[PDB]
């Protein structure tokens, strides 16, 4: 509904909107709020978008993302699986993806 | 030795004291690799994870050994 | 055998 | 006799070099590809097909088949381009931390001193491109050191398997052993193996 | 540049400490009134608290600005984070230690490598007293170097559930915390607690000294009280509701006992073995400031 | 315009991650050497080129 | 009834200044606040000072929200590949003491 | 057999090679026990902070990882000018 | 109304394995050691994972 701000014809509507939006509580946003860059590679990994969606589905897609991230296991890790499955002293290598 | 296997520990079977008696030991010892006060914290704190494992208030050589039994009764 | 200056990668484990 | 040419502008040439290693990743192979291209037109190496890897006839010996593996497990064919690019690399300049392609010897059998000597001759032919992967050979070396000589590798990582240089130069080891990664090459640590110190 | 007025960091209103409570931002101090302790058979006696090592780990050359903050909030009260050690960011804050370094610890509580525009910063003198301490959250997980988990819960359990006299006498019995709830009521404080900036409470008991020090302990007792909460939640055997005739009171078991658990649960936030070191390693360091 | 290939420039070609792109952005960038911690060291005219 | 209702009688009374009755969307609709270092999200503060109230902990429904996305950098699950190094010799292997 | 091949000539190789225009970073100094590399970024106050010298891992160029075993093929299988009727220019 | 994802290996141990679930009753089911006299333990925080 904030998008309607100073671009609908029905005049309380926008006054009403423009209102809401000019409160200090409240204030919307569309897009990139958030970048979160890696620490070696320097490139960008996790944004954070303003998408317009329903809180409910936000909190559960942040709590996915968050439990992949908070994790802190690569794929790397997965060596150690292999490493379970074949004969003892065997090497892993590579490739450090990080 | 430790240093020099890289591993963790060694894990010493004990003798029965007569000599005659062949049967299965009640429980093994177990030798740690920590050199200091502060790495046997972390060993009993960990060994609190696990069962059927006891410790001496302190110990021969002064490296830190955990009794592993093999069942309960023999404990 | 021969040189190759990359990882001789030879597997592909699963996620 | 004037040369009617604009000056060589060494420290603008010198900036943009800084500014290219920085962005563009070509650059390395970019500066080898000219050296390598020095070494071919050199004409110093030449490949041939008839390797002199071991003394007649000890290859056809049976007590030596274990070593003649462990030599055959490490002796590349000669490939004109890779050891052009060799000789090249040793003079290059470095953009991307160097890694070691790994070794997996353990070191048992007293034919693993291959591997010692693989790393003894990569020291002398090429004592820069050593000096980038040192540390990723020393653990290869820390494997040999622990089984071939395992009082004196206790004593030595109880001196610690890394070391710093402090203010007025002298070294400070880490007093505790730990793998190193290439990640520490532009650390202030160095692998203690090299420090050279009685 | 952020100066650091006569109190903390702290005084500014900017970093206020306060969990939801009741529908409205109580402050943590309000919250701890809430709670109540159920004494039982065992007792705490505060051991001596080791010297936390002179060495500070090295910095690795990491080119990125590491979101050290986050980091530290999420190991300590993160409901999903773990594998806080194989990462090893945490020595980044010894970047931060040395005199005159291009490094700076912005509000935002990300360690740059250099000075950056529009970034506010905390002041570095302050700073690197801090990291002179912290850092040493890098050397939480080497073998040398490990804080003992289980000892300090003791003081921990002191400094919250501990009664003046209590807290005075360096003895008190094992409690078990309880306090009126609402549905998830420890993750939503452990969640209130992670979004807060520790860092200010850090660098003020870190930077400040003389009666200024001092006065900074009372004023945050409760939010450090606080920060013990949610982590003796963590390590807590158990906790449990009670129905209380139409009312339901939470009651935590038990206080200053670290259980060592590591297998999750839906009540509280959980410490891998990584956490535990490292919390242990935190509580070392933060306990060995909190009394001098 | 100026007809250079700037392919791969500000890039990074690794062999298992792929291609991957860093800002080129870098208004009034300067040479400096840094510490081994990863900080920069002011400009040295004693040992800085 | 009418209990989902957000706005009524977008249109404009060309008598009266608001049509009786028509109602605007909550401002909570339009608060895209922030995501918080937890994950969880956040209406805006509604004074200095003070943080922004969670959107879970209330019942108004918020339609622009902070939804974390890892980038086209990120990539999990992907297969990744390694070298395998078999030991040398079986007899070699070491089982105890570990 | 191989020696003269190497310190008589391939040497002189290096030395001209080390004069190219090109060859601008200083590589090692010889002394294992306490040589570092030079290290610079290209940093700006506005926040961009490229590194000279990265550890990116294995690239698509091909140049990051080295098979020490080049070493062999160079010892026991490559002929030289100076090493081998045996005059060659 | 949830028909579940099964890589091939997945319908050959499903269907070797293979058939009824419903005869548990599971309304506070809960993993516990019994006595091999039969009666059945509580979770004991040292024995027990």
């Amino acid at each position: 509904p904030a998008l309607l701000r100073d671009f609908t014809q029905v005049n309380w509507l926008n006054r009403d909107i423009t209102n809401m939006l000019q409160q200090a509580g409240t204030k919307y946003g569309l897009g990139l709020t958030e970048t979160r860059l890696d620490y070696v590679r320097l490139v960008k990994t996790i944004v954070g978008h303003a998408l317009n969606i329903d809180h409910f589905a936000a909190s559960v897609l942040n709590i996915n993302l968050r439990a992949l991230m908070e994790a802190n296991v690569t794929a790397d890790d997965r060596i150690k699986a292999l490493q379970a499955h074949s004969m003892i002293s065997t090497q892993f290598h590579g490739p450090n993806q990080g | 030795v430790f240093v020099a296997l890289g591993i963790d520990y060694i894990d010493i079977p004990i003798t029965n004291s007569n000599i005659f008696d062949d049967s299965s030991t009640p429980y093994n010892v177990r030798i740690w690799h920590a050199p200091t006060m502060t790495e046997v914290n972390h060993i009993l704190a960990l060994m609190r994870k696990s069962t059927l494992v006891s410790t001496h208030s302190s110990w021969h050589w002064n490296v830190l050994h955990t009794f592993h039994y093999r069942s309960e009764s023999d404990m | 055998k021969v040189i190759f200056n990359g990882l001789d990668v030879n597997t592909e484990v699963q996620p | 006799a004037l040369r009617p040419e604009l000056a060589f502008d060494h420290d603008h040439i010198i900036r943009c070099l800084m500014l290219a290693a920085a962005n563009y990743p070509r650059l390395e192979g970019i500066i080898v590809q000219i050296n390598t291209g020095y070494v071919a037109s050199a004409n110093v190496i030449r490949p041939v097909s008839e390797k002199r890897y071991f003394p007649e006839n000890l290859e056809q010996n049976q007590s030596a088949a274990r070593l003649v593996s462990a030599v055959k497990a490490r002796a590349s064919e000669a490939d004109i381009s890779s050891i052009h690019l060799a000789i090249a690399r040793e003079v290059s300049p470095m953009f991307n931390v160097h890694e070691l392609k790994k070794i997996a010897e353990s070191f048992e059998d007293p034919s693993s001193i291959v591997v010692v000597l693989e790393f003894i001759l990569f020291a002398l032919f090429f004592p820069t491109e050593f000096n980038r992967i040192k540390g990723d050979i020393q653990n290869v070396l820390l494997l040999f050191f622990s089984r071939w000589y395992p009082v004196e590798y206790g004593i030595f990582v109880q001196r610690g398997a890394t070391y710093t240089i402090n203010a007025a130069g002298e070294f400070e080891f880490s007093g505790r052993n730990e793998k190193w990664d290439q990640a520490l090459y532009l650390s202030e640590h160095f692998p203690a193996l090299f420090s050279d110190v009685p | 540049m952020l100066q650091q007025p006569t109190g903390g960091y702290t005084t500014l209103e900017q970093f206020a400490f306060t969990i939801r409570n009741d529908g409205t931002n109580a402050t943590p101090t309000q919250f701890l009134q809430l709670l109540s302790y159920e004494a039982t058979e065992n007792e705490l006696v505060k051991k001596t608290i080791p010297t936390p090592e002179t060495h500070l780990p090295s910095a690795r050359n990491v080119p990125g600005n590491v979101y050290i903050e986050d980091a530290i909030t999420q190991a300590l009260f993160g409901i999903s984070a773990q594998n806080v050690n194989a990462h090893g960011y945490f020595s980044r804050l010894s970047a931060l230690a040395l005199p005159n370094t291009s490094a700076r610890l912005g509000l935002d509580g990300v360690i740059y490598n250099s000075e950056t525009i529009n970034i506010p910063f905390y002041d570095p003198a302050a700073v690197a007293n801090f990291a002179a301490t912290y850092a040493k959250l890098g050397n939480a997980s080497t073998p040398r170097y490990r804080a003992d988990m289980i000892d300090i819960y003791a003081h921990v359990g002191l400094e919250l559930a501990g009664t003046d006299a209590e807290r005075a006498a360096g003895v008190m019995p094992v409690k078990r915390a309880k306090f009126d709830s609402w549905e998830g009521s420890l993750i939503s404080l452990s969640r209130d607690v992670v979004n807060w900036k520790i860092l200010a409470f850090l660098i003020d008991l870190c930077s400040l000294e003389g009666e200024a020090l001092r006065a900074f302990k009372t004023r945050n007792r409760d939010v450090f009280r606080m920060m013990l909460f949610i982590m003796s939640t963590a390590v807590a055997a158990n906790v449990v509701n009670r129905k209380v005739t139409k009312r339901v009171d939470r009651v935590l078991e038990y206080i200053g006992v670290n259980s060592m658990r590591t297998a999750g649960r839906t009540a509280t936030i959980t410490y891998d073995l990584s956490r535990h070191e490292f919390a242990a390693k935190f509580l070392q360091l933060t306990f060995t400031r909190w009394n001098a | 315009i100026t007809d250079v290939d700037s392919t791969d420039y500000g890039k990074l070609t690794l062999r298992f991650l792929g291609t991957l792109t860093r800002s080129l952005k870098m208004q009034n960038a300067q040479i400096r050497r840094i510490r081994p911690d990863g900080t920069v060291l002011r400009y040295d005219d004693q040992i800085d080129i | 009834i009418s209990v989902a209702r957000s706005m009524r009688a977008i249109v404009n009374h060309n008598e009266v200044d608001r049509p009786r009755g028509a109602v605007a969307p909550s401002s909570y609709e339009m608060d895209t606040g922030t995501l918080s270092r937890n994950g969880d999200l956040l209406y805006s503060p509604v004074a200095n000072g003070q943080v922004g109230i969670p959107k879970l902990e209330v019942d108004h429904i918020s339609f622009s929200n902070v939804v974390s996305m890892m980038t086209a950098n990120i990539r999990t699950g992907d297969d990744m590949a390694v070298e395998r190094v078999n030991p040398d010799d079986v007899r070699a292997i070491n089982i105890r003491n570990a | 057999n191989i020696a003269v091949a190497h310190t008589d000539h391939l040497s002189v190789v290096y030395a001209t090679m080390s004069n190219f225009m090109l060859n601008f970073t200083n590589n090692f100094s010889g002394n294992h026990a306490t040589f570092k590399p030079d290290q610079y970024v290209i940093t700006s106050p506005e926040g961009s902070y490229k590194p000279i010298i990265e550890r990116q891992g294995e690239t698509v160029d091909g140049l990051t990882i080295i098979d020490t075993s080049i070493v062999w093929p160079i010892l026991c299988q490559c002929t030289y000018p100076l090493v081998r009727s045996i005059m060659e220019e």
